RNA sequence: GGCCAGAACCAGCCCUACUGCAUUAUCCUGUCGGGGAUCAAAAUCCGGCGGGCAACGAAGUGCAAGAAUCUUGGGUCUUGG
RNA sequence: UCGAACCACCUAGUAGCUGGUUCACAUCGAAGUUUCCCUCAGGAUAGCUGGUGCUAGUAGAAGUAUUGUGCGGUAAAGCAA
RNA sequence: UUAGGGAUAUGUGGCGUCAAAACUUAUGGGCUCAUUCUCGAUACGUGAAAAGGGUGUUGGUGGAUACAGUUGGACCCAACCGAAUCCACCGGCCCCGAAAAUGGAUGACGCUUAAGCCCAAUUAGUGAUUGCCCAUUAUUCCUUUGGUAAGGGCGGAAACAAAUGGAGAAAGUGUAGCCCUUCCGAUGUAGAUGUGGCCUGGAGGUUAGGACGAAGCUUAUGGCGUGAGCCUAAGAUGGACCGGCCUCUAGUGCAGAUCUUGGUUGGCGUA
RNA sequence: CGACGUCGCUUUUUGAUCCUUCGAUGUCGGCUCUUCCUAACCUAGCGCCGCAGAAGACGCUAAGGGUUGGAUUGUUCACCCACUGACAGGGAACGUGAGCUGGGUUUAGACCGUCGUGAGACAGGUUGGUUUUACCCUACUUAGCUGGAAAUUGCGAGAAAAAGAUUAUCCGUGCAAAGCGGACGUCGGGUCGCUUGGGCCUGGCGAGCGGUGGGUAGUACAUGGUACGCUCAUCACC
RNA sequence: AUCGAAUCGCCACCUACAAGACUGGAGCUUGCUCCCUCGAAGGCGCCAAGUAUAUUCAUGAUCACAAGACA
């Protein structure tokens, strides 16, 4: 599937003032599922990092960095995330997928699955594709031989939708409910 | 079961020839318990009549101790004050096939024993269910795609025969002399089977050439 | 809140069906008008049958 | 016939098929160098420079007003004729 | 019939307590709180509610904002006051 | 959050069967195996569990060693061999910790290429932003009812016999509502009020019925009214009174007060 | 085994609360009887020990079975005597009063102490003091009648059966083989339509396998009563 | 024999078996190459007993349980 996350940047700054006739402005990528998002965390971060608030700033640009072209690569995601138990707790995995949204949500999925860590308490450092030779875990680069291959065993291959049965005679294809 | 006399009588009087009904013949080896029971259940409420054959050759997931456990506690339920009247544990493998279907059917309506009773279940392949036809199998409840191998799987024939059923070793028998006559009934016929194969590939060099070119468009040729 | 079928109540008694195990066979005797002697051993040597006075 | 039923059209509604504007550069290409891994390459990756439209069945990115008339959509035993 | 007999009457004795309380539809629709009471299973009395309306139908409108201008000592913080 | 209904959409909650929906969806990713209160699927619901522990597996953080570490030979100590190891800490799921009295409960079955847990989609790297199922909710259509209701019409326009277009049209609170168009509300205990709202005995008026059958009584007698009820039909019921309308009037409406009186009744052909 | 601390479980103790019951849910103990729980006393296995042996401590799985007789006390409880493999702890409306018992507690009589001027009071002592009803419904215990698979109906057709002109058109044997072994004939009539020496009914003769009855001989078996040989009569297949 | 019914795919080629970490067969190089019947059909049945020279179909009047049904 194309993934659930959009790569966004926003640009934004605190409204002039005369104590802040030109205020200073910031540039921020997030990983959101929309726009709407997109800007709840850019005002969030300008909140804890810049002592500047939603009601009192401007959002320059909201836009979508589109992908880069379909390439398996290994991508080196910065991430962190919080826990009432220990804290905010910083990790940099590595993935193999073929865009940054795509990295990124499996980091995503990852994080939710083994840390049990929901997307509002989760924050991405950095993405960046890496090198073959930078990539240190061998599930991740045990993809890079140049002779790949291997079976596909214990597949479960379902029927197109159409011609899905519920009683199929043992030996041969002829459905006898359907 | 046995037909009276007044509907013996009657037949001969309207001359009817032999009837069967509709009927689905489903072989359960290897096939999971609940998504096999599931699948029948509703099959039942639609209206089907079904008979399933090798019901000592289910499986239930999980090793076969748990299983056998699961079962010994299903067994220690009984009504206090008078056993009889109390829940009836049937140990014979159909039997615990027919309680998985009854179950999932609203057995206490009209409408659900009439689906419960569209149903007859058999440990391995009685004579009378042998040669009426095809047997089928359920796709989303057979074990190959369903368990992962690694998964350890109960047989239920195993399960039954250490917590009461009886008969494992008569059905083990009577399944393995019907193989066997099958076995040679197929041995035999197979001249039969070859010379209508070779008759279909002498046919399309005598029949016209046109119907040739479309069974070859079709993909029978 | 029931009688419990474990609870001693009144009702028939005997003529009940019994399996009764390892009863050992003293004597197999023929018919009196085969052999009159039935009741009569080696060490009693007195000419009676099984049947008593 | 004040009964049952099927097709026709009419009006009103209710579902759909048909899509344009803007945006895209952390992008697209070619080349030099580095770096990589090979039996030798290539690629992933980093810089300098030169070109650019990943291109409308490119993008799952923002907004879409596209007269079911042209080009006879479906439903109305959910309406009335 | 006795820790005050029986009969008739005063006597339908009184009861803040228990029980009961007979047709339909329609427009509205609560309170268990305030104060006083030998008051605490009850009442008066405001509030809530219905009915009747009166007055020139936006007049003296607001369980809400904004702006301006007042009021405060709880959450926090402090013991180096 | 509620007038009587239809259609179309939803809310909460769901889509393996029970049970409508993925006839077990995807051309989504991970995690988990749990043997006698039988792992888990328990918002509120604390409606059942902690400290502590695990060399079960899956992830992170920070350090140290590497021609290592472990074996084997020899001579606690150094040398062979040909790889990656080791130490500390913190998560996820699972497991131990975890003993009660009728047989029993993720609701039951069952489920482990989940039908469990976390996350994420709507037919899927294809070309765009509504998968599907359930309300007395929403939108809309029809009907009823009531408004602090909003408007229009009401000086009969003309013409028109039967044999062979019609009918109505009231200046009106309330009726079978004067008629038509339009908009909004509609649940409700205690309680209030209204009703050209229903019903009963009697009186003043008025208008009728009855020996060709009054009252009363009976009903798979239908019709009308949202309803109280009204009316007709039949009696193989009855035998002399009585209906409608306006007004007046009261000992005026019963399901139950261990209610009163009378009769009946299961227990019972029983003790 | 476990101080100082600390985290829990249990409802077999008391307390706290006042939700249910005041037009009444019979309130102690014992007797009797059944069942359940396990935090296991004995009994079955198994670890561990400051386990040589013997006797024992601790722990694990396991509630199938067993867990007593008496003196004093209404007592639960307690204590002692004695037996024993052991005399484990509990629940079931503090199980169980239309099952009993009524010693106690809790009326009215009466005595004592203390208290009160007194009538009277005292979880202080004492003695005496009515324990009602089942024939109803379920439950349980036995005891009878009797439908019924569309669990009463549909005509709604499913065999833990056979294996073929579509079960018809023979019977054995064989593996749903290859084959192999057997089968009462004959002469007429009548009736209907896969035309195949047709199906069906029926008559006259002659066989065969038989049933029944009579006669007659040996023999078996418990030995009165059946069977077997031979021979007649009759019936059936026909 | 009431009895008019609802059901609408037949088979003597499916009506045998087993495995989905792999069953068409080989080679060694162990994931590739080669060979084959090329690894994605149980057979028929759907109106001339067969793909042609044909042939009665009405008025059962335009839907209605097929007005028939032994394939
Ligand atoms: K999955
Ligand atoms: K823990
Ligand atoms: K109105
Ligand atoms: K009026
Ligand atoms: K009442
Ligand atoms: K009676
Ligand atoms: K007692
Ligand atoms: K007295
Ligand atoms: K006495
Ligand atoms: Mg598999
Ligand atoms: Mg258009
Ligand atoms: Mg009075
Ligand atoms: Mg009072
Ligand atoms: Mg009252
Ligand atoms: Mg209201
Ligand atoms: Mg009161
Ligand atoms: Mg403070
Ligand atoms: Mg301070
Ligand atoms: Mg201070
Ligand atoms: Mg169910
Ligand atoms: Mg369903
Ligand atoms: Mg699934
Ligand atoms: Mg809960
Ligand atoms: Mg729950
Ligand atoms: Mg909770
Ligand atoms: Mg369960
Ligand atoms: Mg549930
Ligand atoms: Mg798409
Ligand atoms: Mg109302
Ligand atoms: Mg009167
Ligand atoms: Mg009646
Ligand atoms: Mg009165
Ligand atoms: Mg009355
Ligand atoms: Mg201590
Ligand atoms: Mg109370
Ligand atoms: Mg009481
Ligand atoms: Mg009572
Ligand atoms: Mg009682
Ligand atoms: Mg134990
Ligand atoms: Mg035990
Ligand atoms: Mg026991
Ligand atoms: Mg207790
Ligand atoms: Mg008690
Ligand atoms: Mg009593
Ligand atoms: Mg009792
Ligand atoms: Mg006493
Ligand atoms: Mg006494
Ligand atoms: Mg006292
Ligand atoms: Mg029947
Ligand atoms: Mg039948
Ligand atoms: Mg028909
Ligand atoms: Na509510
Ligand atoms: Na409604
Ligand atoms: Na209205
Ligand atoms: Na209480
Ligand atoms: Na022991």
């Amino acid at each position: 599937v194309k993934p659930h996350l959009r790569h966004y940047q926003v640009v934004g700054r605190e409204s002039p003032s005369e104590k802040n006739p030109e205020p200073t402005v910031y540039k921020f990528e997030v990983f959101a599922p929309n726009f709407v998002v997109a800007k709840s965390r850019f005002w969030r971060m300008m909140r804890v990092k810049n002592k500047v608030k939603a009601t009192h700033g401007d959002v320059l640009s909201c836009k979508v960095v589109k992908d880069a072209k379909l390439v398996a690569r290994n991508y080196l995601v910065d991430i962190a995330y919080y826990s009432q138990r220990c804290g905010y707790t910083r990790m940099v995995k590595e993935f193999r997928d073929v865009s940054k949204t795509g990295a990124v949500s499996q980091a995503y999925h990852d994080l939710a699955s083994r840390h049990r860590a929901r997307y509002h308490n989760i924050e991405v450092l950095n993405v960046k594709s890496i090198p073959d030779h930078e990539v240190k875990h061998l599930s991740i680069a045990q993809y890079h031989a140049p002779n790949l291959s291997f079976p596909l065993l214990q597949r479960r291959t379902k029927a197109t939708r159409k011609d899905r049965a519920i009683f199929v005679k043992k030996n041969t294809k002829r459905a006898v409910v359907a | 079961a046995f037909p009276s006399r007044k509907d013996a009588f009657r037949a001969q009087r309207k001359g009817a020839k032999k009837h069967r009904p509709e009927i689905i013949v489903i072989d359960l080896k290897d096939h999971v318990l609940g998504r096999a029971a599931a699948v029948v259940a509703k099959q039942l409420l639609l209206g089907k009549k079904i008979t399933v054959v090798r019901c000592e050759q289910l499986n239930i997931a999980g090793t076969e101790i748990r299983n056998k456990i699961k079962y010994l506690q299903y067994l220690r339920k009984r009504k206090l004050t008078n056993p009889t009247k109390g829940p009836f544990h049937h140990r014979a493998p159909s039997d615990v096939f027919v309680r998985t279907v009854r179950s999932m059917l609203p057995r206490y309506t009209k409408r659900g024993m009439k689906a419960l009773n569209s149903l007859v279940a058999y440990e391995g392949i009685p004579p009378n269910v042998v040669r009426t036809g095809g047997r089928v199998v359920i796709p989303r409840a057979q074990r190959h795609v369903c368990y992962r191998s690694e998964r350890p799987y109960t047989v239920l024939g195993n399960m039954c025969k250490h917590v009461g059923w009886k008969y494992s070793d008569v059905v083990a028998n009577l399944e393995k002399a019907r193989v066997e006559k099958a076995s040679r009934h197929h041995e035999k016929q197979a001249k039969l089977r070859d010379a209508w194969k070779s008759a279909r590939k002498e046919a399309l060099a005598k029949m016209p050439k046109h119907n040739v070119e479309v069974l070859k468009k079709f993909g029978y040729a | 809140a029931r009688v419990m079928y474990t609870v001693a109540r009144a009702g028939q008694h005997g003529y009940h069906h019994r399996t009764q195990l390892n009863k050992k066979i003293y004597q197999i005797g023929r018919s009196v008008a085969v052999e009159p002697n039935q009741a009569t051993t080696t060490y009693d040597l007195t000419a009676k049958t099984i049947t008593p006075m």
